[PDB]
RNA sequence: AUUGAAGAUU
RNA sequence: UGAUGA
RNA sequence: AGGCGCCGAGGGUAGGGCCCGUGACUGGGGCGAAGUCGUAACAAGGUAGCUGUACCGGAAGGUGCGGCUGGAUCACCUCCUUUC
RNA sequence: UGUGGACCCGCCCCUUGGGGUGUGUCCAAAGGGCUUUGCCCGCUUCCGGAUGGGCCCGCGUCCCAUCAGCUAGUUGGUGGGGUAAUGGCCCACCAAGGCGACGACGGGUAGCCGGUCUGAGAGGAUGGCCGGCCACAGGGGCACUGAGACACGGGCCCCACUCCUACGGGAGGCAGCAGUUAGGAAUCUUCCGCAAUGGGCGCAAGCCUGACGGAGCGACGCCGCUUGGAGGAAGAAGCCCUUCGGGGUGUAAACUCCUGAACCCGGGACGAAACCCCCGACGAGGGGACUGACGGUACCGGGGUAAUAGCGCCGGCCAACUCCGUGCCAGCAGCCGCGGUAAUACGGAGGGCGCGAGCGUUACCCGGAUUCACUGGGCGUAAAGGGCGUGUAGGCGGCCUGGGGCGUCCCAUGUGAAAGACCACGGCUCAACCGUGGGGGAGCGUGGGAUACGCUCAGGCUAGACGGUGGGAGAGGGUGGUGGAAUUCCCGGAGUAGCGGUGAAAUGCGCAGAUACCGGGAGGAACGCCGAUGGCGAAGGCAGCCACCUGGUCCACCCGUGACGCUGAGGCGCGAAAGCGUGGGGAGCAAACCGGAUUAGAUACCCGGGUAGUCCACGCCCUAAACGAUGCGCGCUAGGUCUCUGGGUCUCCUGGGGGCCGAAGCUAACGCGU
């Protein structure tokens, strides 16, 4: 049936990216949407919009990339290293403020889901609220 | 195993075995000598080991090793029990503690003399 | 006696 | 079909 | 006061269940340089091996049935690779 | 006597038996001292406080499922009884219930915690000292008294022990301080004091206090200190090495000066100001006196002696090397391993490393061990995918909107005793030890708030799933029927001397005429070619042909339902071969078995026979190299080529199977790779 769509669509990106795909479609749910809003404005992702693929709700998402590069494997680095499911329907994942992870000394993320909406963890705090943590990205 | 696995069944504690039944955990045990026979070592040894079969207080009687020199020990001999495994000697897992009881302090000892249980000897000392 | 040394061989 | 211990 | 009664620690006889002991007789098992019989296995190990099962034999085993390749060598094959 | 309180009935407020009120009924007391008419210590009723407790409830709290069912006061009820009080706490009567895979019941083990040890943390391990709770006082019952006990030094009884006994009967209970004895590897003085603190009685003076404050024994632990300091040779002797030159122990000793642990003399504590008495007023406040176990100790001053070193280790891990001895011996040994005549590994010695009033050993706990993996592991060949399905509980659940706010998140607040821990500053000359202060803190309770995700309720969608219509391929299964080839036997023909079998043979069969050949018959079992690198099934597995009964599945159409999904502990079903039971069948094959060869032997390989069995029906068994040694579903991530089977606009395009090569990637490698 499909059991975590946010677990498929961090695949579905890291699948996307390891292969240097200039774009990937994904099955639109608001939910998502909201957490490619952060990727967009975090600067992971050029960016995302909405589109049909046999008339049914998808997401485009554009991905983005480094330089082509020095010698035998001009392979471009990748812009996001690593894009991980933390919370999941297995195993359910929830932090407050006080034990917010801080990933990679903070040149990273975790995307983060509170009754305040979708945040990054450095906005969560700001806020001063917890929730589920969602997936840390580096 | 999945999450929901190991709240079914959880992970299992590695708890393990005494190499040593100088029983009620006891660092020494006192125990009665019966044989104070020789052994031969296996594997890719030779010699003639000293060994005694000892009655304990532990209710349990087993081969013990007599470390050192030579020995003064027969039947009756009424000794200490410490563990520690020979290794060439499969089967014998426990020490005579020498120098309490009926067993001798090693004669003759200038150096470990701690163990063997000999007194500092006086030379020019 | 033989063997590096032994077991075995007279 | 066999080729003693280290 | 005293008496009788119920309850009641405990005890008895019958009946089961269960734990320790010791145990005549009895089954294998581990471990111990150079004892005995053969030679199953590892190379196609000299009958390819393993296997479940079933019978049989000092011993390893052997044979029956079915299965497996986790089998050596030679062929025909088609696949791949090779071009072109 | 009735301030009042108790109880019944009523009424009011309040809401489980909480307050209030009205009749009625019922219930108090003790005296003592005196600095004697006015005070002190008491007594009685009642309302409150304070402290201490009982009872109840949510959550948490070890091992075994090789313990799976348990339960008659059992579960509830109505009415009693009992208590300070709720309650099957107990009793009568009625009902038939309660509990359990979220682990009841049973077994094992165990006092629980604050803490402690370890760890980076999560965790693991633990609960000795100190503090808190519980339980017990030779073992087992039980009540009495009392505010309180069902009472360690109170009582009764039963039991086991010891003691006294005039044999009838009696006494007793160190798990209080010491101490004895036993067990054991092992654990202290039959000490000193009520001076302090605290406790009981007393108006007080006081008395009691093995609580306690000290001292004593034990390197058991922690901390502080000593066994000297500065000189002092190109460097004594001895000992050890030695290429015979020398090298080492070694500034180490000797020896010069200096200081002065111990020990001696002198002084000498704080801990103790209260109770009490006097003044005041028995108040506040002021004055006064008594009192030290530790102890002639600590500490201060004077004098003053060069005055203790041990244990482990030196193959690698692991810091530290040489000579003898020894010859797989004697021995070492945490693991790996040393020793067989040149041993840095044994024993000794020189020298060296390490720690030092200690050093080693053994036992036990955590560590390292991401080696039970939550943090943080794995299962093709290393250990590990269940033989396969079906689907029970359970776990998990697409897209949109709204309610609710259980999870989750936030603010406030209560709680989290002291000790300990951590930080500061203090007191013992330091430190150990101690004092004071500060700062953490999960978990839980209360109040308020948020609503993204999870949950739930209500609506909605069609991308998952299911269905409809139309088409397909298939050794998928079951039942009945039938076909030809071959083998065996039987009957007839013709026909003659061997056939068969092997490496070579022989056993065997043949003149009762076999082998080979032709014709007829019976029977059982298996299906040649097609046949594939092919197809079908969940697996096991499925192959002549025909009918019938029946399972799955693929494509196109985009028509219906509207998340109806996935997986699946247990259960149930299926499950090759061999084997079991009952009854058939029996051609060929063939364990066993009977022979022939072979061989050193041959309980085998080869050869001739042969029973079970192989076959059928019905019932069992439930196994396997039950294999892709690879659980099931879904999503995502280059391609090439061969192939089976659909559809299309038919070079090709597009589904669903079967293969190989191999992007990215993965893997210890081999490999795997829509
Ligand atoms: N070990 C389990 C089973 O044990 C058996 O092993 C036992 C005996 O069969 C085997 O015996 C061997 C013998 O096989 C070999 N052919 C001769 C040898 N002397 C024997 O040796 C044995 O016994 C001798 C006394 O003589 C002891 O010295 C020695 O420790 C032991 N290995 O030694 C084992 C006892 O030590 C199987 N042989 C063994 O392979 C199998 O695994
Ligand atoms: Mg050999
Ligand atoms: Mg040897
Ligand atoms: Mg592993
Ligand atoms: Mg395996």
């Amino acid at each position: 049936m499909l059991t975590d769509p946010i677990a498929d669509m961090l695949t579905r990106i890291r699948n996307a990216t390891r292969v240097y795909k200039e774009s990937t479609d994904v099955p639109a749910s608001r939910f998502k949407e909201e957490i490619l809003r952060i990727l967009a404005r975090e600067g992971f992702i050029k960016g995302y919009e909405r589109v049909d693929v046999d008339g049914k709700p998808y997401l485009r998402v554009y991905l983005k990339y480094g330089p082509r590069r020095q010698g035998p494997d001009p392979r471009p680095e990748q812009v996001i290293h690593h894009i991980r499911r933390i919370s999941k329907p297995g195993r359910r994942v929830y932090v407050g403020v006080k034990e917010i992870p801080r990933v990679r000394r903070g040149l990273g993320i975790a995307i983060l889901s509170t009754s305040k909406g979708v945040l990054t963890d450095r906005e969560a705090r700001k806020l001063g609220v917890g929730g589920e943590l969602i997936c840390e990205v580096w | 195993p999945t999450i929901n696995q190991l709240v079914r069944k959880g992970r299992e504690k590695v708890r393990k075995k005494s190499k040593v039944p100088a029983l009620k955990g006891a660092p020494f045990r006192r125990g009665v000598c019966t044989v104070v026979r020789t052994v031969t070592p296996k594997k890719p040894n030779s010699a003639l080991r000293k060994v005694a079969k000892v009655r304990l207080t532990s209710g349990y009687e087993v081969t013990a090793y007599i470390p050192g020199e030579g020995h003064n020990l027969q039947e009756h001999s009424v000794v200490l029990i410490r563990g520690g495994r020979v290794k060439d000697l499969p089967g014998v897992r426990y020490h005579i503690v020498r120098g309490v009881y009926d067993a001798a302090g090693v004669k003759d000892r200038k150096k470990s003399r701690s163990k063997y249980g000999t007194k500092k000897p006086k030379e020019a000392a």
